[PDB]
């Protein structure tokens, strides 16, 4: 959300991508074709399995504890061991509705940030051969195939290949 | 012409509902429960070793109750009551039940050192109807009951060092006749009087009698206390009648041991975390099973479910 | 010449100040209070059921000091014991009065059932001097103080079983004389001894003659024990003197009810949060009013303010 | 301040601005106005009151509970009383600071974040017909009368319209 | 031509290793460390005022055990009792032992009034060679051991106002005797009672005749009871034998006065937090120490380190 | 890590950049040289000694406690004493443990920012002037001696002076 690319400039999420969580979707003279980025899927996936190590499997051993409840009315020691346990299981309980409300907007802020971080990236590397449309979508000025866009998404794009070529196209009449 | 180049996030059809610091349910791709809420129902018998006290608890498995001879000298990490429980020996109460119970089970054995007590003068071994053993008239295993002998109760004057490493665990008690002929009749005398003494402690006890609504035919009761000797201490025992006398000592040991009341069956199964309802999985952080664990245990909350988001807002097609 | 764009937010002339996690003086355009601090003054008789016990505290209410006549048979979510409270009946103590007061305030009703204990051999309603009732020497209107019979006091042997579906409470006490004439009058014999009874429990008590210092002219005492009855269980009196009888018992529940030492007014006002110092709002979730408490009420922080930003952070013309 | 828009590239506030909390200000040949942006101050507006709704209005009932006064001094029962009401004090006073100290930090991010990006969206919107002046706002190299400003604050302009003009107006000498 | 200008951020060479809420383990250019765990082995005498009790407890120190006679009327912030300590008087116990400790070391001063009180037909002033004052024969300098005048010990009435601003707190003990001769060579008759009376409170007490495990060569005990006396209430000690009676009275103050067992020894030196160990800093919020301390003091967490970044993530060439 | 500057587009840090903790190195005709940005250095310093204020110093007296060891065995009151101990030291090592985890995650990102706000700050100073080569670096379009840089490092920069140059460089064939 803190972003501003997931649910905001990206109008939707893709079902149709099943091998990555971000992606690539363009359409050339060649087709129309998608491809999931693995670098910026894993970046995600390895920060939410860093929450999941601190919080799975992470158990405390505990032994002989006070008695919890009681057959028989007794008054004050009765009195201080019901508050001890009930306040206990409150500040316990407290903390684990804190923690997951904040690990949850954590994990959605830093999902959207990967979002961003990639689309900047692509942004970059075009250079002067494409206009950020708006909406997450690039229109890149010169004949892009299968290898181009493939050079794009791999990070080996020369954009001064195409230069002159883009800004014919971009700055005509 | 060029291309067009759209760079994009996945989505799935059926996304879950989680909550976060602004909206109190927004919708990721994918969640994981951090709340424990299911038991299979059994309490599993590994890797904490379990003693199922079926039909004793552990004070009666201490004093020797004759339904309870399987028990004697039995270790356990969780010694686990049983609500169809129930005394068969002769009535008795506990000052301080709650504490004893609590230190028997955190020290986690019965192990029982009989002793050679000085007891010239009295008879021993006195028993009732109450109390049956292998169909005859008994006692607790761990007590003996000193009445006359020739109809003449002297002062009793004895003595016990403890030369050993470990403290020492003494459980005795004192008769409470319910009528005049329940005095008479085991010390043929008026009164009684009990002192227990160490080098740092004294308890005195005095009999009263009286009757007592009958509790498996018996209007008098026993009355239970306890004494731990330190290593380089004596134990002294001075009576004038009405004296249950130890036959020894109970180790008392440090450890993980405790006691837990459930009405759950022992299966065999490997579990790390033990509650009255069962044994759970510990894979999760919380639980809300129950309050009562032993073991490596989630912590119990009172919420019964906390979605952790592991993924993205879901936003569908 | 074209045009100029300029995006923005606004700003206010007067900011509030906010802690952060790196500053702890940070200007917003607004924030809110997190913190109760303010009450009326006035405990507010809505929605929990009030019981002002004015001149009385609770233990006096339950032992029926004639003052406290009103109080018979009252419920009550909060008792509200006042510091004015004052006993005006025959001196006493309880043993364990902190107990027996909170298990009382915590069942939240005085509902007695009178019951016919067969007292036959001595003399019932023994009154004084120092527990007026009505002009007339009375004493507390739940116990029975007995006394001899044609100048002697026999062996008591009462009996009364509990065949109802809850717990009885009985309350019962032991007269400490003064001096010897304090003994002889009452009783016209030596010394008294009680032992109150069940399956599962036994209190016995001995009188000890000697005097005390003078409250309301009268250097005895009274000491309070009580005793719980279970269902299928029974309650057996046995006495040979000294015995301040019970009449009967109160029921005993348990609820949401409690007990509150305060000064404050009661007033026609509506307020689900009660605190010592009168009842106080509860939007907030933390108040610094006061640790004591009763109620859906903030909870108590030693922070005298918190403010929650609202808004931006300011960055004024 | 995470985002660096308010407090940041935006050098203040503006006081006469009473109808939203982000909008636009615009010089153009009809004169200077300014007018607010409705979906970004709701979107600030609905967080807030996000943390408020978790906040107000959410108490817990407790009744009987144990002494915390006492007018005797009596030793170790009533340490262990006292002691734990201390504990419990303690802590929840620790949980009331850390908590305001987060939200207010989270509050003064998010609404930041809202100004940074509506203006992203803003200058994706212009394309090829405006340049950043780094201080939010933005040269627009055409003509640009109330209803072209209302277009680009509705998200209804088009930018190819003016394109020429502004091309010719930009890369001028 | 033209010209390149980077943008960027400084890097370390030796960076260290932090935890975050995605990793355990990232590199930052610099941490500090939370947790505060090592002390000087010393603990500081300023600016808490301290009391080191050497040889004696503080309940030694209160009684008036003769190696303790230099701690008369000393006050502390913090008494600290050594292992070593052992007492060297009459042989005694205290119920409640614990209790006792607490409320003197709480009130932080061993301040005492001497009362004359009215014993006439008594003889004051007995003493025991187990209780060696300057080479003779002597006592606790603040009970006072009352035996018989002419063989003959009659009845104590004896009464003490509390006419003062504060609570007066007074200490007071039972000889139990050994045997017989240790009755009749002090009191010269058979048995004693005790009753220490307040208009609000009343205890009585006992003696029990009987043999003990010798301690300094004497089988008999004194048990140690105590007494609370409000401003406008009265003391009253009635006695007919074995009565150790107060010499008059000790101050009861509140403040922020406290113990600790510790064998550290005392230092010259400055420093706000004690720990049984030593001192240690207080700038760190967290210290793996010890549970127990004193003063203004870091939190007690179970973690030995807890580094908190105070750089950017360390990026090296 | 959470707005992709450091650790991320910019390569690696910098060891010999001694004098702050962010900078500017550049290339021209007078040689290639390094100066520390003093704005953004104290910027992240006060926000880390804002943490530390919070943290350092401000510990709470405790005098009279409970007692927390013991040599005899008691039974139940003793049970409760422990277990309130025990109680206490787990919520408040847990408190430790997250507060750490939060603001170590807190200052990585904060520290991330103001290299981000850096570089777009700089970036909109230089206009139609430079181009972003997507490592943190701009390739300066026009003769840029030390004055020059200096005055871009200043924030006195005046793109138009250069403007005409830069554009005949940039739109080249
Ligand atoms: C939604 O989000 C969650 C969390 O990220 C995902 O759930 C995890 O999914 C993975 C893979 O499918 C699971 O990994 C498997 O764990 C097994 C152990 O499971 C038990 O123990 C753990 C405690 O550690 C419990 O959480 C769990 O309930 C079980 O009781 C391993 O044995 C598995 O290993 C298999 O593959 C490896 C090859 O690498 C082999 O070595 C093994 O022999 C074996 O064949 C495996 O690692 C993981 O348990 C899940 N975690 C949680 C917390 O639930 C969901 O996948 C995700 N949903 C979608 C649709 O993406
Ligand atoms: C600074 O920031 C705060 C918090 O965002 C703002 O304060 C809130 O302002 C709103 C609107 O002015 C208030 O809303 C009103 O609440 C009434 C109930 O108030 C009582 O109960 C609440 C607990 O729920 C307490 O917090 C409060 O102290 C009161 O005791 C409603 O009855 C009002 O409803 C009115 O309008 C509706 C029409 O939609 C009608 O249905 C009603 O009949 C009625 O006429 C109203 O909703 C809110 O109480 C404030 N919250 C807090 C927490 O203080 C400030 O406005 C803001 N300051 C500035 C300058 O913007
Ligand atoms: C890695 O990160 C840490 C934390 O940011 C840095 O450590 C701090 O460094 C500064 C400066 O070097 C230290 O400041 C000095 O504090 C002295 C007091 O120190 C004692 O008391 C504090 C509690 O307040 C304890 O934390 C500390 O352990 C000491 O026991 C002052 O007296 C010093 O003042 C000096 O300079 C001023 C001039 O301005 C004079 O007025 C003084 O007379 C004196 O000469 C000084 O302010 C600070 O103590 C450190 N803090 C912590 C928490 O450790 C590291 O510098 C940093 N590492 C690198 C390589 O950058
Ligand atoms: C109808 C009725 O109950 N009448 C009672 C009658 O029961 C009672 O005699 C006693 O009865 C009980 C059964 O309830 C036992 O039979 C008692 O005998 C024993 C016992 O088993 O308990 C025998 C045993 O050998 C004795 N052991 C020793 C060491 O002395 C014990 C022991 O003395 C007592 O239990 C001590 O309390 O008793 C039997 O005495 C008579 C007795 O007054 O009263 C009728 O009213
Ligand atoms: C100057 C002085 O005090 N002299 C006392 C004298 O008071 C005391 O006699 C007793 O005085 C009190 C008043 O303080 C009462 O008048 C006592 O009478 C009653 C009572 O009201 O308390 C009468 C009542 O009917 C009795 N009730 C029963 C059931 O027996 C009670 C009861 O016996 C006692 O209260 C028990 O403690 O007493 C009156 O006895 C004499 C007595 O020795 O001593 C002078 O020194
Ligand atoms: C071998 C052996 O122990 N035989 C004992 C013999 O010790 C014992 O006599 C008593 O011995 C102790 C020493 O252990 C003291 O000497 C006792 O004398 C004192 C005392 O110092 O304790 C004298 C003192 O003046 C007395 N003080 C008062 C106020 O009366 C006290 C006091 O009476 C008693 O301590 C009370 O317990 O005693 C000495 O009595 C004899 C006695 O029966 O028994 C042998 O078997
Ligand atoms: C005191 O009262 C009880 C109750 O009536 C008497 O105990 C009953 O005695 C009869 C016959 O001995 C038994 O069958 C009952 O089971 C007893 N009932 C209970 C509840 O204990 C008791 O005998 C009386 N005591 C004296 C000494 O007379
Ligand atoms: C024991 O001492 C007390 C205190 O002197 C005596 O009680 C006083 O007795 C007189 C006259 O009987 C009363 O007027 C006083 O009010 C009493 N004062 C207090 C404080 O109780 C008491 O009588 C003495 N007891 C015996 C048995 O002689
Ligand atoms: C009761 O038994 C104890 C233990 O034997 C007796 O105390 C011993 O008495 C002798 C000689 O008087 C002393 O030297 C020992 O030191 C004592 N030992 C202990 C452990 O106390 C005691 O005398 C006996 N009591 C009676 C009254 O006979
Ligand atoms: C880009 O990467 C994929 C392998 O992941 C490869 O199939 C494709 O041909 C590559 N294209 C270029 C132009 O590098
Ligand atoms: C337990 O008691 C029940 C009911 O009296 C009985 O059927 C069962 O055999 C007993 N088991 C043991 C082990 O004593
Ligand atoms: C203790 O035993 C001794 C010696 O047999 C005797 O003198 C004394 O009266 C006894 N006391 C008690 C309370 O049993
Ligand atoms: C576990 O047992 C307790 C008995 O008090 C019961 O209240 C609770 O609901 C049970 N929980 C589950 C999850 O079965
Ligand atoms: C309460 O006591 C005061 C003072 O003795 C008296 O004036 C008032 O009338 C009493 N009220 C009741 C209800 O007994
Ligand atoms: C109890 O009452 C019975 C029967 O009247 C009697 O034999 C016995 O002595 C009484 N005991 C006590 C302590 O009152
Ligand atoms: C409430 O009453 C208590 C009495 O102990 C007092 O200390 C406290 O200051 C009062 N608080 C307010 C806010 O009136
Ligand atoms: C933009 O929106 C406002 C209504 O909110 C309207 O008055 C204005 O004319 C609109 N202009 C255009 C060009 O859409
Ligand atoms: C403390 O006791 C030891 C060992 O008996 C002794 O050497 C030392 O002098 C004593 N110190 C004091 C102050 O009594
Ligand atoms: C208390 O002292 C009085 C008067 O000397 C006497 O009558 C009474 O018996 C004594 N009682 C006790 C328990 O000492
Ligand atoms: C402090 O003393 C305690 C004694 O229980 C010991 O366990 C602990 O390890 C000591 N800690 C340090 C840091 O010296
Ligand atoms: C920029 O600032 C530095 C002083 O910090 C100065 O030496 C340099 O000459 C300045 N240059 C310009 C062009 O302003």
């Amino acid at each position: 959300g803190i972003f501003g690319a997931i649910a905001g400039f990206i109008e939707n999420g893709w079902e149709g991508m099943v091998d990555g969580w971000y992606g690539f979707r363009h359409q050339n003279s060649e087709g129309i074709g998608q491809a999931a980025d693995l670098k910026s899927t894993q970046a995600a996936i390895d920060q939410i399995n860093g929450k999941l190590n601190r919080l799975i499997g992470k158990t405390n051993e505990k032994f002989h504890q006070i008695e919890k409840e009681f057959s028989e009315v007794e008054g004050r020691i009765q009195d201080l061991e019901k508050y001890v346990e009930d306040t206990k299981i409150d500040l316990w309980s407290y903390n684990a509705e804190l923690l997951v409300a904040l690990e949850n907007q954590h994990t959605i802020d830093l999902t959207d940030s990967e979002m961003n971080k990639l689309f900047e990236k692509t942004k970059k590397q075009l250079r002067e051969n494409a206009e950020d449309m708006g909406n997450g979508c690039f229109k890149i000025y010169h004949k892009c195939d299968n290898a181009c866009i493939g050079s794009i998404r791999n990070g080996t794009y020369d954009h001064d290949v195409y230069r002159d070529e883009a800004l014919n196209n971009r700055f005509q009449i | 012409p060029g291309a067009t180049l759209c760079l994009g996030h996945h989505a799935v059809p059926n996304g879950t509902i989680v909550k976060t610091i602004t909206n109190d349910q927004i919708e990721v791709t994918n969640a994981t429960e951090l709340v424990q809420s299911s038991s299979t129902g059994e309490i599993c018998d590994s890797p904490h070793q379990i003693l199922d006290g079926e039909n004793c608890t552990l004070i009666d498995a201490l004093l020797g109750d004759p339904q309870c001879d399987g028990f004697q000298n039995k270790k356990w990490d969780l010694f686990v009551e049983r609500s169809k429980a129930y005394s068969n020996c002769y009535p008795y109460d506990v000052p301080d039940y709650a504490s004893l119970r609590s230190l028997v089970a955190s020290s986690g054995t019965l192990e029982f050192n009989n002793e050679s007590f000085n007891w010239t003068g009295v008879t021993q071994n006195g028993t009732s109807s109450a109390c049956i053993r292998r169909s005859n008239n008994s006692f607790f295993s761990r007590l003996n009951w000193l009445t006359h002998l020739k109809f003449k109760y002297p002062a009793l004057n004895v003595t016990m060092p403890n030369n050993e490493k470990f403290d020492k665990l003494y459980i005795w008690g004192v008769h409470h006749p319910g009528t005049d002929n329940d005095q008479i009749f085991p010390y043929a005398q008026a009164s009684g009087r009990i002192t227990v003494s160490t080098k740092r402690s004294q308890q005195t006890v005095i009999p009263n009698i009286g009757s007592r609504p009958r509790v498996r035919n018996i209007p008098s009761r026993i009355s239970i206390y306890w004494t731990i000797v330190k290593p380089g201490d004596i134990l002294l025992i001075n009576s004038t009648g009405n004296l249950i006398a130890p036959r020894g000592y109970f180790k008392i040991r440090s450890g993980k041991s405790s006691i837990m009341r459930s009405d759950a069956p022992i299966g065999k199964c490997n579990s790390e975390c033990i509650t009255p309802n069962g044994s759970i999985p510990n894979d999760k952080p919380f639980q809300n099973v129950n309050r009562i664990t032993y073991g490596a245990c989630p912590r119990y909350v009172k919420q019964n479910t906390l979605k952790l988001a592991t993924g993205m807002r879901n936003v569908p097609e």
